[PDB]
């Protein structure tokens, strides 16, 4: 005869019935890339303001090729 | 149920050394006079006896197979009685739901007093009204008087007792045939011989009927030091 | 789990609101009548109708629910259960194991440092006279 | 026709059902763990698992497993010496399954064998077998 | 120098000299070091189970020495604390309503000393012993008593 060793089987399904429960559309059962992105964002934020310590106190004075008005002025 | 708590020890088997030491005379007693460790150690004794001797089970018919073993036989009488004790003790820790009640078929209120108090919610849905509790006494037909649901009360009583496992199981069982120690010392001696004893609740037994520390090795397995 | 859950982790009496799934659904299933037929006219009620145990399925739960107590073996779970089980314990013991083996040597090395320059490595040194090792934490300053 | 009757479970809180009486019978005979003993059945693959844990114990299934046998486990310490007679046991179990089997229905007559080889019967109860819990050897060697 | 034997080996059974490699690998030999009481539940523990445990347990009783020795230091550091100025009092330092006596009500002793200000308690024992009356403590130099942790 052929066996399992049961350590490496799967977890067992919940019951369907009236009452069943779900976990699958809920999408908390593990951290998303977008947890990650905001772990990247607070190592940028905490280099960056030791780094560039005058970025708070911008200068004023612009040029803007094309104006003020167009999209690549904003940014 | 899931109001009950783990199951004892006890809840399986019980301890050889609870076994009466009278077995001449706990054989020979009538249901209704043992005591719960009697009658445990009645059925205990003769529904082994008669389980193992193989050469016998066959020609057995079911009604005396039963009997030797103290399991009793259903009828509608005590089958009766039976649902409603288990459906008492269910309701101590669950719900009570069913369906709407009628005069053809009132919701039924087991009860071992001759009063229970009763709530109505009405029936599903918009139907379903405000909890209106009322005492539920014996020998009347309630009708709500919000949504008319009959209610009716139904008493677990028995001649002075309430209705219990023990008092079914003696009002309706009947003592077969008197216990043969013929047939104890019979299988004792197909079990347990020469220092094995593949019967030990029949190695005790026999001894008791011997008269206490006759066979091998029980007085040392009598004697107790606290 | 460590705390006690009526519904999940209910370690104190090991109620299950359902039977195993080995069982097949001729011998145990979970007790669901939801989807009965409608019941003939002619039929007539003998029962109380009241949910418990008449219904089939409600009595198999509860005698599984007490018969299910003494069994021959284990039933082994598997290896997540089991990580599952001790999550917290694993987990402390690996952050013992950084405390002393990440924290501990920049620590060391931070006072060391600290006693020849008068101020831990990752601070600015002073200029204003004042003596001692002042603020550790840099980035709270 | 076949009798319902009543089962009950535990002791101070008992719960009741309805059972077949047959089934009762086999459940209370099952309980005997004297006379029913359960008995393992290996594969190569498990005896060779066995090794990791009881080097002794891989040996002696494999002579199981070679045989083919049903064994308990406290006769397998002693499969050296209990070899011949276990093998005169299967072949009669084999003969009395068979006879029964294929016996007409409602014929019920005791099947033809040689009980004294088989065990737990009335004719042969066992062997008091010693504990091999013992060491041998000595630790400074 | 033993030659039956391999370095490695050499080294595991020195590590092993408590038995504590040989409990890890052998089942046998873990559940044979358990009281019978407790020997009796051990067959029904799983591999993964038991060298856990023995992980967990073998982890934690490695750290005891090194939070040991963190703590002599702690204790070296303590007994021999570097002489510190002398506080200036400063415009809210050293208020006082009333004299400190809630740890000796009736007694109230060292009313002027605060509870655990023990060169003011010194002083303060001394002018009672020198009105008869005896007190118990700072007497002994640190350096002539045991477990003082202030010795060269
Ligand atoms: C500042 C100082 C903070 C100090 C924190 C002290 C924490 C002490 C306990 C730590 C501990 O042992 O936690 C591990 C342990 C982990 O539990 P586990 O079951 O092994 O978790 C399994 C998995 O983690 C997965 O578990 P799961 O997610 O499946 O859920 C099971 C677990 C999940 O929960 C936890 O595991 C809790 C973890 C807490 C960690 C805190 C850090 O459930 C519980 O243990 C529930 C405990 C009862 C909670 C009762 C809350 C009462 C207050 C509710 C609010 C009332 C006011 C409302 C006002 C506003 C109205 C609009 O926690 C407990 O068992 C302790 C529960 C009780 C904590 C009470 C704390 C005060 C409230
Ligand atoms: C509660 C005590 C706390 C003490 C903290 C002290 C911190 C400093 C470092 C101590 C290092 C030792 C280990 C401490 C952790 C706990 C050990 C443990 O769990 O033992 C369980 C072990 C057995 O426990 P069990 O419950 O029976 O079995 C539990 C397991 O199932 C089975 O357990 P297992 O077989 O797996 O063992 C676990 C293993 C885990 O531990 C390790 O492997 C850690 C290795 C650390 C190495 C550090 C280097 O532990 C051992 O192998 C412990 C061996 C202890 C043998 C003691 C024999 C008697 C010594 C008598 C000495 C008398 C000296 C007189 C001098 C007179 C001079 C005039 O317990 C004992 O044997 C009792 C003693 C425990 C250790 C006491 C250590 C005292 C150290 C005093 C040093 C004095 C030096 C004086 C110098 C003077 C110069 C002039
Ligand atoms: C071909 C590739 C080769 C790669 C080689 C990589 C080599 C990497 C070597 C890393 C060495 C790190 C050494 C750290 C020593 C720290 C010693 C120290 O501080 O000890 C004291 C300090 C506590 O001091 P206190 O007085 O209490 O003060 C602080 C708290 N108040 O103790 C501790 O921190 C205990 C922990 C010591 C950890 C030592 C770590 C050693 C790591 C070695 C790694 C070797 C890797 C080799 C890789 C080879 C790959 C081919
Ligand atoms: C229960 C809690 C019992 C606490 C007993 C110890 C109390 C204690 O140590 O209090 C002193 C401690 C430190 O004060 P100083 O002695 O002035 O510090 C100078 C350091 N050389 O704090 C106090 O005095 C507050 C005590 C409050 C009452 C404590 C008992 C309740
Ligand atoms: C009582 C005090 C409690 C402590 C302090 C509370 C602070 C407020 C509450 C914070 C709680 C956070 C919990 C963690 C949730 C989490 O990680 O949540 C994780 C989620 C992603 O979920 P997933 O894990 O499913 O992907 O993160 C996000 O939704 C963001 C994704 C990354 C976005 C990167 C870019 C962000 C740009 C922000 C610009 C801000 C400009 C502001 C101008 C004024
Ligand atoms: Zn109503």
């Amino acid at each position: 005869y052929k066996t399992e060793n049961p350590l490496y089987k799967d977890d067992e399904p919940f019951a369907k019935t009236c009452h069943t429960f779900d976990y699958t559309r809920e999408g908390t059962e593990k951290n998303g890339l977008g947890y990650y992105c905001l772990m990247g964002l607070w190592a940028s934020i905490f280099i960056w303001d030791s780094l560039y310590t005058g970025a708070t106190m911008p200068t004023g004075v612009h040029r803007y090729v094309w104006g003020p008005y167009f999209p690549t002025a904003w940014f | 149920y899931r109001h009950w708590h783990r199951m004892s020890e006890d809840d399986w088997a019980l301890p050889l050394d609870s076994m009466p030491e009278d077995v001449k005379t706990l054989m020979a007693t009538p249901q209704t006079e043992r005591g719960f460790v009697e009658d445990y150690w009645y059925n205990r004794i003769r529904g082994e006896a008669t389980l193992l001797d193989p050469e016998a089970l066959p020609s057995k018919s079911y009604i005396a197979l039963a009997r030797d073993m103290g399991l009793q036989i259903v009828d509608e009488p005590s089958s009766h009685m039976m649902g409603l004790i288990e459906l008492y003790e269910y309701l101590r820790g669950a719900s009570f739901v069913g369906p709407f009640g009628t005069i053809e078929n009132p919701v039924l209120v087991p009860a071992v007093g001759q009063e229970r108090v009763v709530a109505c919610t009405g029936g599903v849905g918009d139907e379903e009204h405000f909890t209106l509790w009322f005492r539920c006494r014996e020998g009347f037909m309630y009708r709500c008087g919000e949504c008319d649901q009959i209610f009716m009360l139904v008493r677990l009583y028995y001649e002075d007792r309430y209705w219990t496992q023990t008092l079914v199981r003696d009002t309706f069982m009947s003592d077969g045939d008197m216990f043969d120690l013929k047939t104890l010392e019979r299988v004792h001696k197909m079990w347990n011989k020469d220092e094995m004893v593949r019967w030990e609740v029949g190695y005790w037994a026999q001894d008791y009927v011997l008269g206490k520390g006759v066979l091998p090795g029980m007085v040392e397995e009598h004697t107790r030091v606290n | 789990k460590h705390f006690f859950t009526d519904g999940a982790n209910d370690y104190v009496t090991g109620w299950e609101n359902t039977p195993p799934l080995k069982f097949p659904a001729s011998v145990m299933k979970p007790c669901d009548y939801s989807m009965t037929k409608p019941i003939p006219k002619h039929w007539k009620l003998r029962g109380s109708g009241i949910h418990g145990p008449e219904n089939t399925d409600l009595m198999k739960l509860v005698l599984w629910n007490r018969l299910k107590q003494k069994r021959p073996q284990r039933e082994v779970p598997n290896i997540n259960y089991l990580k599952d089980s001790i999550r917290l314990e694993l987990s402390v013991n690996w952050w013992l194991m950084s405390c002393i083996f990440l924290w501990g040597p920049w620590l060391h090395w931070g006072q060391e440092y600290q006693k020849v320059h008068e101020q831990p490595p990752w601070a600015m040194k002073r200029i204003d006279g004042l003596r001692g090792e002042g603020y550790f934490t840099w980035f709270l300053e | 026709q076949v009798p319902d009757v009543f089962a009950t479970f535990g002791w101070e809180r008992r719960l009741t059902v309805i059972h077949h009486p047959g089934v009762m019978a086999i459940s209370k005979l099952l309980d005997q763990r004297t006379v029913v003993k359960p008995r393992a059945t290996f594969n190569q693959e498990l005896v060779e698992e066995i090794g990791d844990y009881d080097e002794d114990l891989q040996r002696k299934a494999q002579v199981a497993l070679d045989n083919g046998l049903a064994i308990e486990w406290r006769v397998l310490d002693f499969i050296d010496d209990e070899l011949p007679r276990l093998l005169a046991e299967k072949r009669e179990i084999e003969k009395a399954r068979e006879q029964v089997m294929s016996k007409a229905p409602g014929d019920y007559t005791q099947p033809v064998f040689d009980s004294s080889v088989v065990v737990p019967t009335p004719a042969n109860l066992g062997r008091n077998y010693p504990t091999l819990n013992l060491p041998s050897g000595d630790p400074t060697e | 120098i033993s030659t039956s034997e391999t370095l490695n080996q050499k080294i595991l059974r020195w590590l092993d000299v408590t038995g504590m490699l040989t409990r890890w690998h052998s089942r046998r030999e873990f559940i044979l070091d358990m009281d019978p009481y407790f020997r009796k539940n051990s067959g029904m523990w799983t591999e993964w189970e038991r060298k856990t445990l023995l992980f967990l347990f073998y982890c934690c009783t490695l750290a005891t020495p090194y939070s040991a020795y963190l703590d002599l230091q702690e204790l070296k550091h303590q007994g021999t604390k570097p002489p510190r100025p002398v506080s200036l009092e400063s415009r809210f330092m050293n208020q006082r309503r009333y004299d400190f006596t809630w740890m000796h009500p009736q007694d109230k002793f060292c009313s002027e000393c605060r509870p655990v200000e023990l060169e003011c308690k010194k002083m303060c024992f001394d002018r009672y012993r020198s009105m008869d009356y005896r007190m118990y403590g700072f007497q002994r130099p640190r350096i002539q008593t045991y477990y003082s942790f202030s010795t060269c």
